[PDB]
């Protein structure tokens, strides 16, 4: 209980800033893109079950990924191990930290031109290394594709990596990103992928995302479901205890 | 606060060799200051009783 | 030999 | 009227879906619309797995997956509205194990027998036989557990038909996989002497015939099937490398009993199979057997088997925690080992051996 006292007291003490443009669905938006990213998940751990994910994901995909520490980045995927339900995939961003240096949270939605201006309209490139991207951190898959050999790239031949970063550039000038007829998977991929479908649509229903300043206005409801969600974590009692012999 | 570790080779599982290692595992534990399973047994002590 | 050298276009 | 077409459609039984009247559907779709079990046909229209071409009747009138949203949606919407049809589960069921879907469609198999036991109750057997085979099919493929049951039910209908020949090459297929070939020689040899002209009934044919005895006509008999193919379907694809695999493996059974051509043979055959479908995990298994047992090499061997694991197989399984476990590495053998006994698709070789818990003991005890 001294814990979940320490974290009452620094829940409390958080600030907010109610304006009216994020203040009438800001908790129910909250919850539809929390339903939205672990019906994903879902679906993602559900494609890993088969073989056909190797002619789905493909050498050369560009794909966004969310790293351990909550930043979407795009990449090319390289490998796939099945038996690890691991990835190798050749990174060539930095993370899209905020101003102050803080992770977006947020949920990118694919095809979505006013929704990803307001809130990723610019990004940021960097040099290229390995990652081991466990499967289930991939976010989306987006439908274009590297045509060009990696081998090649990482002999680092002259006119294959400035085809590479011609790619790369016409890619980031244009954000559209696209979904990859994904739903060819299975029955139980359709009906996850027609879940978050719904989910996607009622979260677009609401009001509350016309504003532009989203990413400035859940950060502090983010940050109340996550120390709830921790007390709440911290508030199993396994022990029946008798208190009445003593 | 040392050991033999044998070590295995072979799909048959054979031993092929051994090191000497430390152990984490007090020292000198006997059933007069110890409750693991592991302490020494004082044979000169009744067994059953 | 192109057998060979077909299988390691093929693998890793 | 909207009833008296029902009634006709529900009552008009087909031996094959494929020959019903089409510009019959197109008609009613036209008149009735709204109709749940003739929004079922249209879809079933649409589909590309049936013979129908809509198009020149309206004229007159590469990735993995083969099931269609909307025909999908449709079917769906309609079992839930309906609950009662016999056109419709007889649609969803046939779309189901064309669909390679066995498991998904016992409820709905369950739920057409309990109507065609309304029906009995309530008398053509053309569509319980149909229901039957369905049944039978899925029982083979999705269960060696109902394997018995499965053969039962073709003996029964084989018995009170004996003019499928579905039924005979399911049994052929059972007796095959439970290595029973005296049967399925005089099955093979009797099914193709009807008619001689089905690629796959060749095939298996020559497979029974290479597995003892004659090998001569066996390598030739698999020519005609893979030359007659013309395919260009995920299935047609899958079959070409089915067939390929199937003439390398009895081409090198026959070259069992110095010479190296059937090898090379056979290694450019298993080659083909790979490239032509880059997950053909028998292909893999199959590199990985020559490369460890004729041209003595050990990094291609361990590659394959590791590709070969990878996509599916006791013997790959077994090089591989072979090669580990004398580097040695335990760690490495006990993952690949442990993946192997909580698979669950080897549990009849490992009531023999017991090098799986023992790897992962030692592995422990490390």
């Amino acid at each position: 209980e001294k814990q979940i006292k320490v974290l009452q007291e620094e829940l409390q003490t958080i600030e907010y800033k109610s304006c009216e443009i994020c203040d009438n669905d800001i908790e129910k938006f909250l919850e539809l893109m929390l339903a939205y990213k672990e019906a994903t998940v879902n679906l993602m751990q559900e494609m890993v079950k088969s073989p056909s994910i190797l002619h789905i994901l493909k050498e050369g995909r560009l794909v966004a990924f969310r790293d351990p520490n909550d930043c979407l980045k795009l990449g090319f995927v390289f490998k796939v191990s099945l038996k690890d339900a691991v990835c190798v995939i050749m990174t060539f961003t930095k993370p899209y930290k905020l101003p102050n240096g803080e992770p977006n949270h947020l949920i990118y939605f694919p095809k979505a031109d006013g929704y990803r201006r307001r809130n990723f309209p610019k990004f940021q490139k960097t040099d290229f290394y390995m990652e081991e991207v466990p499967v289930t951190a991939i976010e989306v898959i987006t439908k274009r594709k590297f045509a060009a050999p990696l081998g090649k790239v990482i002999k680092k031949d002259v006119a294959a990596l400035n085809e590479f970063n011609a790619e790369t550039n016409n890619i980031l000038d244009g954000k559209t990103l696209k979904e990859a007829n994904i739903e060819k998977q299975g029955l139980k991929i359709h009906q996850i992928l027609l879940d978050r479908t719904n989910i996607r649509d009622e979260i677009f229903k609401l009001k509350s995302i016309k504003c532009p300043n989203l990413s400035q206005h859940i950060v502090p409801k983010f940050k109340a479901h996550v120390i709830k969600k921790k007390i709440e974590e911290l508030y199993h009692l396994m022990s029946d205890q008798n208190l009445s012999l003593l | 606060r040392t050991s033999y570790q044998f070590k295995r080779t072979g799909l048959e599982g054979k031993i092929s060799g051994y090191k000497e290692e430390v152990d984490l595992k007090v020292a000198n534990a006997n059933a007069s200051n110890s409750l693991s399973i592991t302490r020494s047994i004082n044979h000169n002590q009744n067994s059953v009783r | 030999n192109a057998d060979d050298a077909e299988i390691d276009e093929l693998l890793p | 009227s909207l009833l008296a077409w029902q009634k006709y459609f529900e009552w008009t039984d087909y031996e094959d879906l494929d020959n019903m009247d089409a510009p019959l559907i197109i008609k009613y779709f036209k008149k009735f619309p709204k109709d749940p079990l003739a929004m079922i046909l249209y879809s079933w229209l649409s589909s590309k797995l049936s013979k129908y071409d809509i198009k020149s009747l309206e004229s007159a009138n590469i990735e993995i997956g083969l099931l269609e949203e909307e025909v999908v949606t449709v079917l769906t919407e309609n079992i839930v509205k309906c609950k009662n049809n016999i056109l419709a589960h007889r649609i969803l069921c046939q779309y189901y194990l064309l669909t390679k879907e066995y498991e998904a469609a016992l409820p709905y198999i369950k739920n057409g027998i309990s109507l065609i036991a309304y029906n009995i109750k309530d008398h053509l057997p053309l569509t319980k036989r149909e229901f039957s085979l369905d049944l039978a099919t899925v029982y083979t493929y999705v269960d060696p557990k109902d394997h018995n049951a499965a053969l039962k039910l073709y003996d029964n209908i084989l018995s009170g038909d004996f003019s499928n020949i579905q039924a005979k090459m399911g049994k052929g297929i059972i007796f095959i996989e439970r290595k029973n070939w005296k049967d399925a020689m005089t099955l093979l040899t009797q099914v193709h002497e009807q008619s001689p002209n089905n690629l796959e009934v060749l095939s298996e044919l020559s497979w029974s015939k290479a597995h003892m005895g004659y090998m001569d006509e066996a390598l030739a008999g698999l020519d005609t099937v893979i030359k007659g193919i013309k395919g260009m379907d995920l299935r047609s694809i899958d079959f070409r490398a089915l067939n390929l695999w199937r003439q390398a493996k009895v081409y090198i059974m026959k070259h069992a009993s110095a010479k190296q051509e059937n090898v090379k043979c056979a290694f450019k055959l298993l080659i083909q199979s790979i490239k032509i479908l880059d997950t053909f995990a028998p292909g893999f298994s199959t590199l990985g057997d020559i490369y460890c047992h004729y041209y003595k090499d050990h990094l291609r061997a361990f590659k394959c088997y590791f590709k070969a694991f990878d996509l599916d197989d006791y013997t790959a399984a077994k090089y591989i925690t072979e090669t580990y476990a004398s580097k040695p590495n335990w760690q490495a053998a006990s993952s690949i080992a442990s993946r192997l006994i909580k698979g669950e698709k080897a549990k009849a070789e490992l009531r023999s051996n017991n090098w799986p818990f023992r790897v992962v003991g030692i592995a422990h005890l490390e």
